[PDB]
C-alpha cells in the first residue's frame, strides 16, 4: 500500500527504479510464502499420519516410501533455512520457489492417496463420518497438538464447540459450547494414557454422557425441594438455574 | 601454495623451496620431453640429464630417474612407494571401476592430474586397450569438480557432434562482453573426452575440420556460431583426447598447429610383469570363492599371461584388421571365469581348467578367419594348460566339444552336445509356433 | 498319509499314453473320480485315475487344444483351442453344446467363473474376454496387455481375475468394474503360469513371509507366477509386493499350484522334473523325475492323494502320494 | 471436489489468511430457480449449515452474509422467499438524473 501511494505521488519519477525493485521483491516474497504456509501445514499433518500409524507402512508401502523421501527433502530444505534464517537469504535460495511448487504438488499427490485410510479410520470413531477428508487428516495427524483441534468439535458433536484442557494439555477436564457454557467431567480423561485420537475421543464422549447423567440426578435432587412447595423464593431458584 | 596452506605455522622455507623446485624441474623436463615416447627413450633422456645436470639426483645405480617423483619435502622418493599390493573385493573382480595400482598407472595418474588441474588440453596416445580411458577416469576421480562427457570420433566426425554435445550439456547465455558458452551446472568444469581424435578423415588438402575446430576453440578460447555469425567464448569447458598411434591403419597424424597446445602422453601396453601383477591380484580376489582352488592362482595367471602373449604375437593387424589383442581380453577372461565360478559351491581343478579353456576359446578363437588359426589356438591352449597345470586329467578337462550353457540348468555349467541338440530341437519346435 | 500333508512319490502309479501329440494340460473332475487331459492333436481324452483305464475321446476341435476347465459342479467342461474357438461340453452326454467365436488369434487359456454363469478366456490378440454360459455372448473384453496373454485364472470368490502375458508382467483385474487392480512386473522373462492361493494357506503364507496380521483380518489374496526365468514368485495382490522368490528349476516353469492343504507348492517345469516347494523355508524339498521330456502341466486333486502331470512325450502320469 | 460456492465458504471457514476477521459477503448475481437455490435452504435457515452429499456440513460463520441480487422472482418457490429478507429496488429508485 505504501509503495502504491508513493507511485501515485508526483515525486515518484526520481524514485521509480528502486520502488519498482521493492515492489518486485515484495511480490516475490508474498508468492513464495503463500505456498510455503500451505506446504508447511500439509507436511505437518502428513508426518503425523505417516509416523503415528504403524500399519500404514503395510497398507500403503509405495506412498510411505514416497512420503519418507519427500519428508527427507523437506527436512534438508528446512535445515538450509535454519542455517541462514534471514528472509532474504531463504528468498535468494536457488530454486526455492520451484522446490516449494514441487513439494506442494507431491504433498497433494500423497494426500489424495490417503482416502481409504481415512475411510477406514472413520470406523474407529463413528463421528468421523461427518468430517471431511482434509479435516479428518488434520485431526488425525495433529492429535499431539490439541490446541488447533478446537475448531473441529462442532462438526462432530451437537453442542461441544470446544473442550477444556489443563495447562499441560494432556488431560481433558471438560467440554464447552459456543455460548461459553462448560461441563466439567467428574472423571477427567487423560490423553497420555490413551495417546491415540479415537480412544480418548471415545472416552471423552462417554464421560460427557455419564457426567450429564450424574448432573441431571443432582439437579433433580435439588429441584424436588422446589416442587410441592406453596411459595418459592427467587434467589435460590436463580442460583439453581445458574 | 597448498603446502603453505596446510602448514600456516611453518610456511615453506627458501632452502626447501629451492630443493623442491630443482627436483620438480628435472622431473617436469623428463615427463615433458619424453612423455610421448617409449620407456627406452625415457631412460635415455634420464641418463642424458644425469650426465649433464647439477641438480641432486637419486643414487640408485640402475633405477631410472623417471621412476622417482618429487616429494613436497624436496627429496626424491620412488614411485614404488605408492603401489601397494591391494586385495580386491571378490564382488569387484575385473569391474570397470576397479584399477589395480601399478608404477605406470600411478605415474600417468599424477601426470594427468598435473595437466588436468590447469585445464590444459591433453592427448593420450597408445595401442587400443592399453588403459588410456582407465587412467583418465582414475585421474578424474581425484578431481570432484569435473564432469567428463565422452565423445567417440570416427571417419565421418564433424564439428556438428561437438555442437550437439554443447547444446545438450551447455547453454549459450548473452553477456555484455559477448555470448559465452558454459556448462548448465555451476562450479564444475566440463571435460570433453574424444576417444578417436585422429580418425576424422583428411580432405585432399590435408586438413581435418574437427581438428581445426578444436584448435580454434583451444587457442582462441571459443568459436563462431554459424547461425548468426556471432563469436562464442568458451567458459569452464576442457578437452581431453585419446588416439591410437598415427602409424596405425586409418589414423592420420595431427596438425603441428594443434599439437602445440596439447601435451601428449604415451600409454603403452603393460609388460608381462605388470600384467602378471594385475591379473594375479584379480585371480587371488576371484579364487577366494572356492577355498580349495586358492593354491592355483599363480599358475592360472601365468597360463593366462602366456597364452595372451602368444596370441598377441601370432595374430596381428597385418593379417586381418580385427586381430587386435589387448588387456581388455584379459579382463574379459577374468570376468568370464568369475561369472562361471560365482554359483558353484565347489569345483575341482579340472573344472577350473575347463572354464579357463572355454573362455580362452570364446575370446581368442571366435574372431579368427581361417581354420588353421583356430587349430593353432586349440593346440596352444592345450599345451599351455599342460605346461602350467601338470598332473591333471587331460581328457576330463579338454574334451574337445567344450560347451557351456545355462539352458539346461540354473547355473553356467558344461553341457553335453547331444543333450543340447535335443533341447535346441524342442525349443525350435516352440519357436516355430511362437515367433 | 496325513490328510493335508501328502506329497507325490517317485514310484508312479500309471503312465497313460493314448495321445498322438504333446499333452497340453491335465485336470481332475471335481466330483467324479475321473481325469481329463487335453493335447495338441485336437482331442480331449478322458481317463479314470483309479484304474488307469481310457474311457472316451472328446473331439470336435480343429486345431490343438490349449486349455480345459470344469465348473464347480463338474457338469460342464470348457475347452479352448488354437482355432480361435471355445467349446462348452455337456460332460453328462459328452457333446459340444456351444461353440464360441470372437477371439482374433490363438486362445491359450480358459476358465469358468466360480459362480458358473460366465467363462473367462485369454488369447494371443492381447485381450481377455468374458462369455455367458447360457447364451455364449461375449460381454467384456479386458484390454491392456501389450503381448500374448498366456493364462487367465479367477480367484476363489470370482471377483478378481489374474493374467500373465509375454509382456513379462502379471495383471490382476476386477471382474465387476474391468479395471486393472495391479500390474505385477518383476519377472525378467515371459511369464507362463499363475495360480491363486487357497484360503487354507493364508495363515501359513502370512506366518512364512513374516507379514504382520492385518487389523481387517484378511491377509489379502496371494498370487503365484511361474515364468521362463526358472523362478517362482509369490505376490501380495493387495499391496503388489513379491513375498518370496522360489529358485531351483533348471528350465522354464510350466505349472505351479498349492497343495490343497496349503502347506506346500507343487510346480512343474521344462527341466523334466516335478518339484515340491516348502515356502515356509523358501526351499525345495523333493524333486521328481516326472517325464522323459518337457512337463507341460500338473494338477493336484482336492481330496484324494493324487497328482497328475502332462508332458510333451505324449504321456499322462498319475502319482500316488505318501 | 469442492464447487465454487463450497470452495469460497470453506476458504472463509478455514481462515488460513485471517478470512474470519473480515466482512465476507457472498453475492449471487444472477437468476434464481429452485434447482440451485434450494440447496441453500439449510444455509439460509436457522441451521446455518451447508450439507454436502459426502456427509460434510459447513457452518455459516457469523461474519458471512449470503446475498442474492435478482431482477425477478417468478421462478423461486415459497421456501426460498421465506428464508431471506427482501429489499425491493423499484426502477423509480434510480432516476435518469
Ligand atoms: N592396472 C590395471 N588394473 C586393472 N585393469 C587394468 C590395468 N591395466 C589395464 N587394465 C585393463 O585394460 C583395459 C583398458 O582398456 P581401455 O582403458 O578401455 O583402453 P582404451 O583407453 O585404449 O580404450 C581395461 O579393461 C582394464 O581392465
Amino acid at each position: 500500500n505504501s509503495v502504491s501511494a508513493m507511485k501515485l505521488s508526483p515525486y515518484y519519477k526520481v524514485f521509480e527504479e528502486d520502488a519498482l525493485s521493492w515492489e518486485d521483491k515484495l511480490n516475490r516474497i508474498m508468492a513464495l510464502f503463500d505456498v510455503w504456509i500451505d506446504v508447511q501445514r500439509r507436511w505437518v499433518y502428513l508426518e503425523g499420519i505417516f509416523t503415528g500409524s504403524a500399519d500404514i507402512k503395510h497398507l500403503l508401502p509405495v506412498e510411505t516410501q514416497r512420503f519418507q523421501s519427500i519428508s527427507t527433502e523437506f527436512l534438508a530444505l528446512m535445515k538450509k533455512v535454519s542455517k541462514s534464517p534471514l528472509v532474504m537469504d531463504v528468498l535468494n535460495i536457488q530454486g526455492v520457489q520451484r522446490s516449494l511448487e514441487r513439494l506442494a504438488d507431491l504433498l497433494g499427490k500423497i494426500q489424495k492417496a490417503l482416502g481409504e485410510y481415512l475411510e477406514r479410520e472413520r470406523s474407529s470413531f463413528p463421528r468421523f463420518y461427518f468430517v471431511g477428508d482434509e479435516d479428518l487428516l488434520e485431526i488425525i495427524g495433529n492429535s499431539k497438538n490439541v490446541a488447533k483441534l478446537q475448531k473441529h468439535f462442532k462438526k462432530m458433536f451437537a453442542g461441544v464447540s470446544s473442550i477444556i484442557l489443563n495447562e499441560d494439555n494432556s488431560v481433558v477436564l471438560g467440554i464447552s459450547s459456543r455460548e461459553g457454557e462448560e461441563v466439567m467431567f467428574k472423571t477427567p480423561v487423560s490423553i497420555t494414557e490413551h495417546p491415540k485420537i479415537n480412544e480418548w475421543l471415545t472416552l471423552v464422549e462417554k464421560e460427557m454422557r455419564v457426567t450429564l447423567a450424574k448432573l441431571l440426578a443432582e439437579s433433580v435432587t435439588e429441584v424436588e425441594i422446589f416442587g410441592k412447595a406453596t411459595s418459592i423464593d427467587p434467589n435460590t431458584y436463580i442460583t439453581w438455574i445458574d | 601454495a597448498q603446502y603453505n596452506a596446510n602448514h600456516p605455522d611453518f610456511p615453506m622455507q627458501i632452502e626447501q623451496l629451492e630443493r623442491y623446485i630443482q627436483r620438480y624441474l628435472v622431473y617436469a623436463i623428463l615427463w615433458s620431453l619424453s612423455g610421448d615416447s617409449r620407456l627406452k627413450m625415457r631412460a635415455e633422456l634420464g641418463e642424458y640429464i644425469r650426465r649433464i645436470t647439477t641438480v641432486p639426483l637419486p643414487t640408485a645405480p640402475n633405477i631410472p630417474i623417471i621412476d622417482y617423483e618429487v616429494s613436497i619435502s624436496g627429496e626424491w622418493s620412488p614411485w614404488q612407494a605408492k603401489v601397494p599390493q591391494i586385495e580386491v573385493e571378490t564382488h569387484k573382480v575385473a569391474a570397470p571401476d576397479v584399477v589395480v595400482p601399478t608404477l605406470d598407472t600411478v605415474r600417468h595418474e599424477a601426470l594427468l592430474y598435473t595437466w588436468l588441474a590447469e585445464h590444459k588440453p591433453l592427448v593420450l596416445c597408445g595401442p587400443p586397450g592399453s588403459g588410456k580411458t582407465m587412467t583418465l577416469f582414475s585421474a578424474l576421480r581425484a578431481l570432484p569438480d569435473m564432469e567428463v562427457v565422452g565423445l567417440n570420433f570416427s571417419s565421418a566426425t564433424t564439428p556438428e557432434l561437438l555442437l550437439k554435445t554443447f547444446d545438450h550439456y551447455c547453454e549459450y547465455r548473452r553477456t555484455p562482453n559477448g555470448v559465452v558458452l558454459a556448462p548448465v551446472q555451476l562450479g564444475k568444469w566440463l571435460v570433453l573426452f574424444c576417444d578417436e581424435i585422429n580418425l576424422p578423415d583428411m580432405d585432399k588438402y590435408g586438413t581435418q575440420r574437427v581438428i581445426s575446430f578444436i584448435r580454434q576453440m583451444v587457442e582462441h578460447g571459443g568459436f563462431y556460431r554459424t547461425s548468426d555469425q556471432t563469436w562464442v567464448k568458451l567458459e569452464r569447458i576442457q578437452f581431453v583426447g585419446a588416439c591410437n598411434p598415427p602409424t596405425d591403419p586409418g589414423r592420420k597424424p595431427l596438425s603441428h598447429r594443434f599439437l602445440r597446445h596439447v601435451p601428449v602422453v604415451y600409454v603403452d601396453y603393460p609388460g608381462p610383469a605388470s600384467l602378471t601383477q594385475i591379473y594375479g591380484t584379480f585371480n587371488r580376489a576371484m579364487l577366494r570363492l572356492i577355498p580349495s582352488l586358492r593354491t592355483y592362482a599363480e599358475p592360472l595367471t601365468a597360463a593366462m599371461v602366456e597364452f595372451y602373449t602368444m596370441s598377441q604375437e601370432r595374430f596381428t593387424q597385418d593379417t586381418q584388421p580385427h586381430y587386435i589383442y589387448s588387456p581388455r581380453e584379459m579382463t574379459r577372461w577374468v570376468r568370464g571365469i568369475f561369472e562361471a565360478l560365482r554359483p558353484l559351491e565347489t569345483l575341482p581343478v579340472e573344472g577350473l581348467i575347463r572354464i579357463w579353456a572355454h573362455e580362452a576359446l570364446r575370446l581368442f578363437q571366435d574372431r579368427l578367419v581361417e581354420d588353421e588359426e583356430r587349430r593353432w589356438t586349440d593346440e596352444n591352449i592345450d599345451t599351455v594348460a599342460l605346461k602350467h597345470f601338470p598332473n591333471i586329467d587331460r581328457e576330463k578337462a579338454m574334451s574337445r566339444p567344450i560347451l557351456y550353457s545355462n539352458w539346461l540348468s540354473k547355473d553356467y555349467i558344461p553341457v553335453d552336445q547331444e543333450e543340447l541338440r535335443d533341447y535346441v530341437k524342442a525349443r525350435l519346435k516352440v519357436f516355430y509356433e511362437e515367433e | 498319509r496325513d490328510p493335508k500333508e501328502w506329497i507325490p512319490r517317485p514310484p508312479e502309479k500309471y503312465a497313460l499314453s493314448g495321445h498322438r501329440s504333446p499333452v497340453t494340460r491335465v485336470i481332475f473332475h471335481p466330483v467324479f473320480s475321473v481325469m481329463v487331459s487335453a493335447s495338441e492333436d485336437a482331442t480331449i481324452k478322458v481317463w479314470d485315475y483309479e484304474t488307469g483305464d481310457f474311457e472316451r475321446t472328446l473331439k470336435g476341435h480343429t486345431d490343438s487344444v490349449q486349455d480345459i476347465s470344469f465348473d464347480h459342479s463338474g457338469k460342464l467342461l470348457a475347452s479352448c483351442s488354437a482355432d480361435m474357438t471355445i467349446k462348452l461340453w455337456d460332460f453328462q452326454g459328452f457333446e459340444c453344446i456351444r461353440t464360441m467365436h470372437g477371439h482374433d488369434h490363438n486362445v491359450s487359456s480358459v476358465a469358468i467363473m466360480p459362480n458358473g454363469d460366465h467363462i473367462v478366456s485369454a488369447s494371443r490378440d492381447k485381450t481377455i474376454k468374458m462369455w455367458e454360459v447360457q447364451t455364449g455372448y461375449c460381454v467384456k473384453t479386458f484390454t491392456g496387455h501389450r503381448e500374448w496373454v498366456r493364462m487367465v485364472r479367477p480367484n476363489q470368490d470370482g471377483t478378481l481375475i489374474a493374467s500373465c502375458s509375454n509382456d513379462q508382467t502379471v495383471r490382476v483385474w476386477v471382474v465387476a468394474t474391468k479395471e486393472c487392480k495391479a500390474e505385477l512386473r518383476e519377472h525378467e522373462h515371459v511369464v507362463e503360469c499363475i495360480s491363486w492361493a487357497p484360503e487354507s494357506s493364508y495363515s501359513s503364507i502370512s506366518e512364512a513371509t513374516g507379514s504382520e496380521t492385518k487389523k481387517s483380518g484378511k491377509p489379502g489374496p496371494f498370487l503365484l507366477s511361474g515364468s521362463r526365468d526358472k523362478t517362482i514368485k509369490m505376490w501380495d495382490v493387495s499391496t503388489g509386493m513379491c513375498l518370496m522368490t522360489l529358485v531351483g528349476h533348471d528350465n522354464w516353469v510350466r505349472g505351479v499350484l498349492f497343495h490343497s492343504g496349503g502347506k506346500f507348492i507343487l510346480s512343474c517345469a521344462d527341466d523334466k522334473t516335478l518339484r515340491v516347494w516348502d515356502y515356509k523355508n523358501k526351499r525345495c524339498m523333493k524333486t521328481l523325475n516326472a517325464h522323459e521330456h518337457f512337463v507341460t502341466s500338473l494338477d493336484f486333486h482336492k481330496t484324494a492323494p493324487y497328482v497328475v502331470t502332462g508332458s510333451v512325450d505324449q504321456t499322462v502320469k498319475v502319482w500316488e502320494c505318501r | 471436489t469442492d464447487g465454487l460456492f463450497t470452495h469460497v465458504l470453506r476458504k472463509i471457514i478455514d481462515s488460513v489468511r485471517g478470512e474470519l476477521q473480515k466482512r465476507q459477503w457472498i453475492v449471487f448475481d444472477g437468476d434464481v430457480d429452485p434447482e440451485w437455490v434450494e440447496n441453500l435452504n439449510s444455509v439460509l435457515d436457522d441451521n446455518k449449515l451447508l450439507t454436502l452429499p459426502n456427509g460434510e456440513r459447513l457452518s455459516l460463520p457469523p461474519n458471512v452474509r449470503i446475498m442474492f441480487e435478482v431482477q425477478d422472482l417468478k421462478y423461486a418457490t415459497l421456501a426460498t422467499v421465506s428464508r431471506c429478507g427482501m429489499v425491493w429496488f423499484s426502477e423509480d429508485v434510480l432516476s435518469t438524473d
